[PDB]
């Protein structure tokens, strides 16, 4: 294999590139390096050496709310004209020069495939491309080109796929030059201005026929069903139809049923739908796909599955979300072959109810954001649920206990709701990753029975119910908890005992339980990424000036309202709300100035600190709220706190005091002469706004 | 002066400038500091030097911005959005990605969590690029002879529209008062929303020896 010329062209086409995230790094001249089908990319022959697939294609790799794709920026070289016997060239993702189609593509003279989409070309498409008599696969969309002119077309007498989309599309007559291709299956056309360009009955009627399977039709302007009824000359062979985006203002066109072979069809993100899936559906009998979400259907939800019931055995996603649509969930699992329904987001004011037992292969379902009453159905009817999110309702009645057989269910979101208890099976999911059943009105006590086997749970949210939770002694936990979020939950009279086993937690915020013990000894050391630890409305008591350990995680520290008492701890450098009101402090407060601290909020009222008030504030200009009242300071106040330009508020009163715009409040009540700020890289990019109702 | 902080802002009239370090984690041995130079009637003007590598070369480190502070309206009741932006880059040696963007939030309330966010993109540099559930853009849009192609993603609970001009925009001035139009005349925004934020700064993603000088920067609703 890897005949040497072969090799020398892939050198020198490597060196025109300019490759910076480690592609192509395969590739080289070192002896190490010799054979080539060995590179990534390159693919060979068995008997013979030529190479038959040159494939440098990169993907999208999304975060919060951006995506970055490695593209290989440089020059194409025409070396690839050594390429006598290729076939296969797909190079998709990547920015060259943002220039013109090469011309030397035309004279591979075996080419079965490619797929130049979302690269940077911009131009005219070549019009040597006429020369590409064995091409199969063609794909040049979504690109800065320009068409005008389809004659290169007739010539190509092979293709089963051509995608043209996100161009400047302006050619009038392209119905009579695709129809040219006796064998096209699919055709890309999407992002183009095919509203403008709507073909006339003269030429459809003056035209060959081809079986088209796939129409991908996004992103045209059409708003009215005159616009795209041409696609009704292909009801024998349709086989799916994409039409999203398309700022469609009426009925769903009662053509779309009878179509035979249909099985993907996409409505998504429309105008105006007044009334949804009309009656001509229930025809189907084939449909797999029906994508209807943000289309503001207004239809009756058992009218919709009483007319998709064509397709009860083989319809497998139905994403009905962003809608208005009204009644009731009844009857879900007749639908044999279901394994997605997205409803969030509607005015469904009704029940949840199966009223006959057959079993479901749904593994994804979500029903937040609606108005649903009465009681779960027995979840042992969905032994196949890999999500589950039922928040925002008005459900009612305690979790089924057939819960616990679904032993796939990941995520399990029931916050919002109007639940009473939970059961003992929760335990035995054994692959939760998240649990949130907060603002709920919750009853009982949670055991460890509850908690025995969850070996996968990341995620704890049981916030703001009645519930209780008492685990034995001696029972070592099976999970590593990184969130803890059990505010105003009956922890127990003692310090909970289960923490010492739990490491690597980011947020801890176990806030009005009922603790009254003193802190632990083996609670010494928070994890080094921690970054909210509230433990506001307790009664615990001891030193906490050996507990915080300046991590660079720290964002909000609340232990106000207990009975801690010693020095004050040092302030992390990167925290931002810092509340210590309600406590028995006592000393100066002079440790607040050896290290640099971007705090927002602090708050040290109704404590016994003394003593001078340093002047080192030019140290925290980042203040916007500072509460000193109640205390016992004395001395003259700094002159630095001039310096505070960011201020909003400062409350200094009940104290022995003697001697910056946007100070909105200056209260200095005594001592012997609502508020919003803002916490930032709370969610991620996004902030945060804490409201201070602060008295007066 | 010039802060280096991790959430330092700097907070002048009608005008508050913040570091927002809020992804420096991802990165190894970077660094990044953000200063004001002349404020003039409604006219600002500032620089953002930074120095990021390594770690996790997909993901956004920063978004140092200079946010507008203003009355809270509904899109009903906004008359025009002036804007205007000229801005210079100076990066170095080589693998550099950033970005140039405004940031426009929109939620149903007063002080609400982002339910909408607009992001107009004038520069992407080395592959940066904007959230898209199909990597493709949606539409494509002409704002005073600038082209635009519009993507739509999601972010958590939020929907993330993003406005990537076809080529960059070093002097930018236009009213973004047709930027929401659009997008609530057809791509679906609810016209009762309350714009809530508007700012303008980079993003970078992996830079050695970066800065950006922004000399001017001007913003308003009516
Ligand atoms: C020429 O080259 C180009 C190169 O650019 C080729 O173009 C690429 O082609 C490849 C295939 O060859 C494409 O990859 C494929 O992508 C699809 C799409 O994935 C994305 O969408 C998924 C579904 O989105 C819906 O659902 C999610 C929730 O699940 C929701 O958030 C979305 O918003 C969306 O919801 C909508 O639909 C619902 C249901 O109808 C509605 O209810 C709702 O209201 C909405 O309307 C999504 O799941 C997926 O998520 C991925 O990405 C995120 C973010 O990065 C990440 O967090 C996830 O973990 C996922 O990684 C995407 O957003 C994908 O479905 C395909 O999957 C195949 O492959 C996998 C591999 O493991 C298999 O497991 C699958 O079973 C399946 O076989 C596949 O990955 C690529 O997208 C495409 N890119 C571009 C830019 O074009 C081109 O094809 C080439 N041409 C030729 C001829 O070769
Ligand atoms: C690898 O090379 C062999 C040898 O040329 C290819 O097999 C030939 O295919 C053609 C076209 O079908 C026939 O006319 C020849 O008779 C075949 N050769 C022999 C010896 O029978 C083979 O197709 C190549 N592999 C690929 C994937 O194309
Ligand atoms: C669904 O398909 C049937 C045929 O299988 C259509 O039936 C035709 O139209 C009406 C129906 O009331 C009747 O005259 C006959 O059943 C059929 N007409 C013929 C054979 O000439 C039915 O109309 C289709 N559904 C819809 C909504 O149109
Ligand atoms: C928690 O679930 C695990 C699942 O692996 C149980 O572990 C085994 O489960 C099988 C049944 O599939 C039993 O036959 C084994 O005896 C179990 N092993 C052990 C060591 O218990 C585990 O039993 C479950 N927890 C409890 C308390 O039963
Ligand atoms: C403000 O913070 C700085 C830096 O944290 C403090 O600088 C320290 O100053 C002392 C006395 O000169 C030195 O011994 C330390 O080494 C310095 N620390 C650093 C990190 O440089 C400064 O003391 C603080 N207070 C004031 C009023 O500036
Ligand atoms: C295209 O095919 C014709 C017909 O044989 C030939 O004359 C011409 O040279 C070909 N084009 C190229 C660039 O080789
Ligand atoms: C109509 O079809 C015939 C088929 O023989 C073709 O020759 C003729 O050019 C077509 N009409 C037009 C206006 O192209
Ligand atoms: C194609 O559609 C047109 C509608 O204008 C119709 O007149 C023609 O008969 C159709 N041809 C078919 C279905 O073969
Ligand atoms: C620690 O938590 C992180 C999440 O930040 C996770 O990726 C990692 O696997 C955890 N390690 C252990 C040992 O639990
Ligand atoms: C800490 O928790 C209490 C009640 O659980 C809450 O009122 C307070 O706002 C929390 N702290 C912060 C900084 O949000
Ligand atoms: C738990 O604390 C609340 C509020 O302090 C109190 O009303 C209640 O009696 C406590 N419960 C027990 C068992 O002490
Ligand atoms: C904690 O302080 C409160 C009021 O300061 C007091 O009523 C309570 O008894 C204290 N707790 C203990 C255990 O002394
Ligand atoms: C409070 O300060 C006063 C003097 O300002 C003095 O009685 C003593 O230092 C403190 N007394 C109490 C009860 O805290």
């Amino acid at each position: 294999l890897c005949i040497e010329k072969e090799r020398d062209a892939l050198l020198e086409f490597k060196r025109g590139l300019s490759d910076n995230f480690g592609q192509l790094s395969t590739w080289g001249d070192e002896e190490d390096k010799k054979e080539c089908c060995k590179w990534k990319g390159i693919e060979c022959n068995k008997t013979t050496g030529h190479v038959i697939v040159l494939d440098l294609h990169n993907a999208f790799t999304c975060s919060a709310s951006a995506c970055f794709a490695p593209r290989l920026t440089g020059k194409l070289s025409p070396s690839l004209l050594e390429l006598e016997y290729l076939n296969f060239l797909d190079l998709s993702v990547n920015e060259f020069e943002r220039s013109e189609i090469p011309r030397f593509i035309c004279s591979f003279k075996r080419l079965e495939y490619l797929n130049l989409s979302s690269s940077f070309f911009s131009g005219l498409i070549p019009t040597q491309f006429k020369n590409l008599t064995s091409l199969r696969i063609l794909d040049l969309g979504y690109n800065n080109l320009i068409v005008k002119d389809l004659t290169w077309l007739s010539h190509l007498s092979s293709l089963e796929l051509l995608s043209l989309g996100g161009s400047d599309f302006q050619v009038k007559n392209w119905f009579q030059e695709i129809t040219k291709l006796p064998l096209l299956k699919e055709l890309d056309l999407s992002l183009c201005g095919l509203s403008k360009l709507v073909p006339s009955p003269a030429e459809i009627a003056n035209s060959s026929l081809i079986s088209l399977s796939v129409l991908h039709l996004c992103c045209n302007e059409f708003s009215s069903s005159a616009k795209y009824s041409w696609l009704f000359n292909f009801s024998t062979s349709l086989t799916s139809i994409d039409l999203s985006n398309n700022q469609l203002d009426g009925q769903i066109d009662d053509r779309f049923g009878n179509l035979m072979y249909l099985e993907h069809l996409n409505l998504a993100n429309e105008l105006n739908l007044k009334g949804g899936i009309p009656s001509s559906f229930g025809n189907l009998t084939r449909l797999r796909y029906l994508d209807m979400s943000n289309t503001r259907t207004y239809q009756w939800l058992p009218e919709l599955f009483v007319r998709l019931s064509g397709s009860r055995k083989t319809l497998e996603v139905l994403g009905l979300n962003d809608n208005s649509m009204f009644g009731s969930l009844v009857d879900v699992t007749r639908f044999s072959a279901l394994k997605r329904l997205y409803l969030q987001k509607n005015v469904l004011n009704g029940f949840f109810m199966e009223r006959f037992g057959q079993v479901s292969s749904l593994e994804y379902l979500d029903l937040s954001d609606n108005q649903m009453r009465g009681p779960l159905p027995d979840l042992a009817l969905f032994p196949s649920l890999r999500e589950l999110h039922l928040g925002s309702n008005h459900f009612n009645g305690r979790i089924p206990q057939g819960i616990g057989k679904l032993s796939q269910l990941k995520i399990l979101d029931v916050s919002s709701n109007r639940l009473e208890g939970l059961p003992e099976s929760m335990g035995q999911l054994s692959n939760l990753e998240s649990f949130d059943a907060s603002y709920n009105v919750l009853k009982g006590t949670i055991t460890e029975s509850h908690l025995s086997n969850l070996s996968s749970l990341v995620d704890l949210d049981l916030s703001f119910n009645s519930l209780a939770l008492k685990t034995s002694i001696d029972w070592l936990p099976p999970f590593q908890l990184q969130v803890i979020n059990l505010p105003s939950c009956n922890l127990g009279p003692s310090f909970p005992k289960w923490l010492q086993s739990q490491n690597n937690y980011t947020v801890l915020d176990i806030s009005l339980a009922n603790i009254s013990d003193a802190l632990p000894s083996w609670f010494s050391g928070l994890p080094p990424d921690i970054k909210i630890l509230n433990l506001s409305n307790n009664q615990i008591s001891g030193r906490v000036s050996d507990l915080i350990e300046n991590a660079y995680d720290y964002m909000v520290i609340d232990l106000s309202s207990n009975n801690f008492s010693g020095p004050l701890p040092l302030v992390p450098t990167n925290v931002q709300i810092f509340y210590l009101h309600k406590n028995q402090f006592f000393g100066s407060i002079s440790s607040i100035c050896k290290s640099t601290t971007g705090a927002t909020s602090l708050d040290l009222s109704h404590n016994q600190f003394s003593g001078e008030l340093p002047d080192c504030w030019m140290n925290a200009t980042n203040l916007a709220v500072l509460n000193l009242a109640y205390n016992n300071f004395s001395g003259k106040l700094p002159q630095s706190l001039g310096s505070l330009t960011n201020l909003e508020a400062l409350y200094m009163r009940q104290n022995s005091f003697s001697g910056c715009q946007s100070l909105q409040i200056l209260d200095l009540g005594g001592n012997k002469l609502p508020m919003e700020f803002l916490v930032q890289g709370f969610y991620g990019k996004y902030p945060r706004h804490y409201s201070y109702l602060g008295n007066l | 002066g010039d802060y280096c902080g991790q959430w330092d802002w700097a907070k002048s009239t009608n005008y508050i400038v913040y570091n927002n370090l809020w992804n420096k984690n991802a990165a190894a041995s970077g660094s990044q500091c953000t200063g004001v130079d002349k404020i003039s009637g409604s006219t600002i003007a500032w620089h953002t030097s930074y120095t990021w590598t390594g770690g996790a070369a997909t993901e956004v480190k920063s978004y140092s911005n200079a946010a507008l502070v203003f009355s809270k309206k509904q899109i009903k009741n906004i008359k025009s959005i002036p804007t205007k932006m000229k801005y210079s880059y100076s990066h170095s040696s080589g693998t550099f990605v950033a970005d140039v963007s405004y940031d426009l939030f929109t939620s149903s309330t007063a002080s609400g969590s982002n339910e909408y966010e607009i992001m107009i993109w004038l520069a992407a540099y080395g592959g940066a690029g904007p959230i898209s559930s199909t990597g493709k853009a949606i539409a494509t849009v002409t704002i005073g002879s600038n082209s635009f192609k519009l993507y739509k993603g999601p972010n958590g609970s939020t929907t993330v529209f993003s406005f990537v001009a076809t080529k960059t925009i070093t002097n930018f001035s236009a009213d973004l008062q047709k930027f929401l139009s659009y997008l609530t005349k057809n791509q679906g925004l609810p016209s009762s929303q309350y714009l809530i934020t508007l700012e303008a700064g980079t993003e970078p993603f992996v830079g050695t020896n970066a800065k950006m000088t922004v000399s001017s920067f001007s913003a308003a609703v009516n």
